[PDB]
């Protein structure tokens, strides 16, 4: 009987459809499930990459959930796909960056909340900020010889209830930015050996997601 | 006296991006390592932990016409059965309309379950006619066209009537395959024997002709929805599934 | 104690005369006007025509809900004009008039913020309802409040809260001579409306 | 039932999503505006000089 | 047989200055790792664990004159509402007088609460007159000047009398904003729509003129204090807040 | 009624002011508070920096809480601001220094209480002290190849009840110094590669603070 | 499956001569790590701790 329904009436839309005779399809054989969001996005995913061409230059990139900004500057691949399925987001993120190439390089990375005075996004230039201004916001000082990779949790500091990935114009310039991560290099002296970085973003267990949207039409998804 | 010793094992200092437990952050910028409480307030009580929220919502796969000039036994439209199937398109802006069930599985290698098609007619009350939805288990590379109408009633099918107050037919393909899991071949380039995507093809015949008086249109368009139940997945990846056309 | 607050040294008791009298015979029998009778009523939004020349996935009416409800015309303008901030839910009516000799259908989807990119064929994910000449001419959609701040701001809003969209779900068709169009109407009301932030500056 | 009254043959149930949420942390702490807070406040009328 | 093994994770040997737990010292110069007991003796029992000790103490924000030549309805002084506001200055030595509530929040990104202004008149007993403090919720970039007196009584206000034994008015701005937290924009250079500091502007009118006999001065100066309650903060930084002038 | 008070009378100054009608503003959403001193100053902050221009030279700096000494020699940024809010201080400090640049450098850092014979402050010169005098006061010997950073707790050793940040003249020269930290380098042999240091001071959980003062007028706060 | 992980903190491999607990020996030449009992015998009962 369940093979006929009126979908123009939403009350009958929650009916359990039946068509032919069936059996219960047993169980799933592997223990964990892969459809829980906190697992699928539990895996880390790609974010961005940049290289330094000279000593004592500082680099800065925002983490922008906007759909409008197209890669190489923006969210590529999966993240661009994942943050557009749902309307809102809040809660911390787990950031992992990976160092390659040259060695014996000191560096100090900090995190800057949205709106505060900070270097221009996606621009590689000498730092304009007072050294006293940097360490106040908090920072980690890392050397490339010993580790070469850093896994650190970005906090949630914002004056917004939450951040959104689908916006247009005047709103998209403000609400859609999560925060800025910056990396300064020092003692790069030889310009050879090609020091390069890469970032990887992950989602925590304290993150939330709200109000499912529609997925992106194929011409939207891109790659670097 | 101090005695504590530990042998440093192999695989020293290797970043594992595999699963979450190896992606979790060791340190934090958060002042005094503070924690965030949940805040349901502005969200409307709607929290999403599970992709079932998308895949349990019907979406528009395809739209095929039904014409009065089509004699009995003629195949109107042939569909493969996979979540990957959407033929829709748009003009302004240029884009490829994707279903929801597709965009969830386009990120995954394997799946199993039951794809539930929902056929929605848009007739008047004054048209009359029937259709036959014939499920043909198999793979998608078989030749489906040489099938007549009489031969089709063997396979499972359901006969629908166009007139009435029920415009919608829910048709649930039972999962039938030799292997417990199908696979996503569209990433890989060419065909291979034994490696399949669909569980078989769907057919829609014209069971009776389409009759109608003069002052109404003679052809009834029918949308085709798509959605799943008991859907399982694993082995994520990134892929852009192109529109399957004909 | 409401808002205006007098702080005085010299003050004195007020002089009443009489007191509130109930009416043994009422002048008007309708409920005394208030917020719940004013703000929450149904109001008209957009009225357009739906023609056969509209192709599939053509957009009959693209609406901005909150921007339209705020106008000198509708008596809900009374409250919203003197209050700076608000938060609220919305309800929606979409009423059409098919003649049964026609055929086709529409979709009415409430999208928060903007549509932006995401697929047209997925609009059944958003809270929605389907118009069809076979079944029904009316839909009711009721959505709670979603936004990236605490409350909406009417003078210079950041981005429109609920921007309603309507797409043609299947091409309209008729026979020979049949009426080629149908009227289309939209109704909306605030729900559980809460106000803050009084202010002159609106004038 | 307030004033605007629909009389329809074909009508249908509305589709809700979510529901009214209370705020665990308020955005504005003043009383929600209403008639009693609007109509009944003190207003200024005439201001003149006495010579 | 000895078996102990540990895999050294990622982020080996990284100094984290973020929060205290990562700043705490592993080793010590202290002989035999001794500890220090508390010593309240010479301090007067006063121990400070919490910045509320500063922010709960009123300080001098601004001083504006009140003149008998000002006809009814004229705006004497307009103030934005933020802890960052002090217009004071000095000559010897050259310096910028900062309030206490400012110097606490000048190190922080965000805040919320209720700023309590305290107006202190310095009249004789023989003056008489009133004022009107009109709170105008909003942001600080709005145009406040085109407001008349009659239009102001709409917004919340309090009318004060100058004569009496109470010279001080405590006026508590209720927190009203679209966002739960305001922000410190003075670090960043230019303006941006949607990013605000103040919760709105304050106005002080002349509600009645100022009357007085001949042998006393005709103008009554009024200091303006500032202090907060229910004040919250986070996200520290270093900043020098310049005097906001007019 | 709470909208009127006499502030010239301190008993009524503790009254709870009310003005308009209000509601209790719920809760703070993040667990930790940032206004507790032991948290805000729980974060480390900047102190000083110096570089060595030749091998076998020793450097020494005092930790001076005085307001009079202006940077680069003195307290910069936040510390200069923080130690002037309150009159007195006592209890240990947590010191973290960070090494950069050249490698394979042995060094030995010690701590010298106030008043005892010690190298001249803020002067980079060859060590004048007997090697037998150094290790007695206690010291840590560190190599730059392996670590490059050291986090160590300065003790409280002084003949004063406590130390103060606001003083003038004869008192400010004596009471206002907490103690001296010194660093000697050895095997620096190649003058290239630019060995440099930086310090970061933090406050403990055993520190105390007394008698709140007035914050510093803006022309006082400076940066390096 | 083996899972054990420890992040190596700052101040790796720093000799602290400050207080005894950091001066105590990790290893020993003493055969089989033997221990010495007290022997008041020839000292005349006089032991000096202070």
């Amino acid at each position: 009987v369940g093979a006929i329904t009126t979908i123009e009436d939403p009350v009958l839309a929650k009916k359990v459809p039946e068509t032919f005779p069936e059996l219960k399809p047993g169980e799933s054989r592997h223990t964990s499930d892969h459809m829980s969001i906190y697992k699928f996005m539990g895996r880390s995913h790609f974010l961005c990459t940049f290289t330094f061409n000279s000593n004592n230059k500082e680099y800065t990139f925002p983490i922008t959930l906007s759909s409008t900004s197209n890669p190489p500057h923006g969210l590529p691949s999966t993240l661009r796909w994942f943050f557009n399925l749902f309307q809102l987001y809040r809660g911390p993120l787990d950031l992992t960056i990976i160092i390659t190439g040259a060695t014996d390089v000191d560096g100090m990375a900090w995190f800057t909340p949205v709106g505060l005075a900070v270097d221009t996004p996606w621009v590689e230039k000498e730092s304009a900020l007072q050294i006293d201004y940097k360490t106040a916001l908090g920072a980690v000082r890392f050397n490339t010889r010993r580790t070469g990779n850093i896994q650190i949790r970005l906090p949630w500091y914002s004056y917004l209830y939450a951040v959104s990935g689908a916006l247009d114009g005047l709103g998209d310039k403000t609400d859609s930015t999560f925060g800025l991560v910056s990396i300064q290099i020092a003692n790069y002296n030889h310009s050879d050996e090609y020091l390069s970085f890469s970032c990887y973003l992950s989602v925590t267990e304290q993150s939330e997601f709200y109000f499912p949207r529609a997925p992106l039409n194929s011409n939207a998804m891109l790659s670097t | 006296m101090m005695r504590n010793e530990t042998r440093v094992s192999t695989t020293e200092n290797v970043v594992n991006l595999s699963n979450y437990e190896d992606a979790r952050a060791k340190m934090s910028f958060a002042l005094d390592q503070e924690d965030w409480k949940s805040d349901p307030s502005q969200g409307g009580g709607i929290k999403i932990t599970h992709f079932t929220t998308w895949t349990s919502i019907p979406t528009l796969a395809a739209q095929f016409p039904f014409n009065a000039s089509d004699s009995v036994g003629q195949q109107i439209k042939v569909i493969p059965v996979d979540p990957y199937f959407f033929q829709m398109t748009n003009t302004n802006p240029d884009q490829k309309c994707i279903t929801a069930l597709a965009s969830i599985c386009q990120m995954f290698c394997f799946w199993r379950g039951d794809l539930v098609f929902d056929f929605q007619v848009f007739p008047t009350k004054y048209h009359s006619g029937r259709l036959l939805f014939c499920f043909v288990p198999g793979n998608e590379l078989i030749d489906v066209t040489g099938i007549t109408l009489k031969q089709a009633t063997t396979a499972p099918c359901a006969v629908m009537d166009i007139a009435g107050v029920q415009s919608t037919l829910r048709f649930r393909v039972p999962w039938i395959s030799d292997t417990p899991y199908r696979v996503n071949r569209y990433t890989k380039e060419a065909h291979q024997k034994g490696e399949y995507t669909a569980i078989g093809k769907l057919i829609v015949y014209c069971y009776n002709r389409l009759t109608s008086p003069s002052n109404v249109a003679h052809h009834v368009r029918v949308n085709v929805y798509l959605s799943a139940i008991n859907l399982e997945c694993f082995a994520p990846l990134y892929h852009a599934m192109d529109v399957t056309t004909q | 104690a409401s808002y205006f607050t007098s702080v005085d040294q010299s003050s004195v008791h007020t002089a009443e005369v009489g007191s509130h009298q109930i009416e043994p015979l009422k002048t008007s029998v309708d409920k005394p006007g208030s917020k719940k009778t004013q703000g929450e009523k149904f109001f008209l939004i957009h009225s357009a025509r739906w023609l056969t020349t509209h192709a599939l996935f053509h957009e009959v009416a693209k609406l901005d809900v909150v921007k339209l409800l705020y106008n000198e015309q509708f008596a809900v303008q009374g409250l919203l004009r003197y209050h700076t901030y608000a938060r609220f839910g919305i309800e929606i009516q979409v009423q059409i008039n098919p003649t049964p000799f026609q055929q086709g259908g529409l979709i009415c989807a409430m999208v928060p913020g903007d549509q932006s990119y995401g697929s047209i064929a997925s609009l059944t994910v958003y809270p929605h309802g389907l118009l069809n000449c076979n079944i029904n001419n009316v839909v009711r959609i009721k959505v709670p409040f979603i936004y990236t701040r605490g409350a909406y701001h009417f003078k210079d809003p950041q981005y429109p809260v609920w921007e309603l969209t309507i797409r043609v779900w299947s091409e309209l068709n008729i026979g020979t001579g049949t009426s080629a169009y149908t009227s289309l109407n939209v109704l909306a009301r605030f729900t559980d409306l809460e106000l803050h932030g009084l202010t002159p500056l609106s004038t």
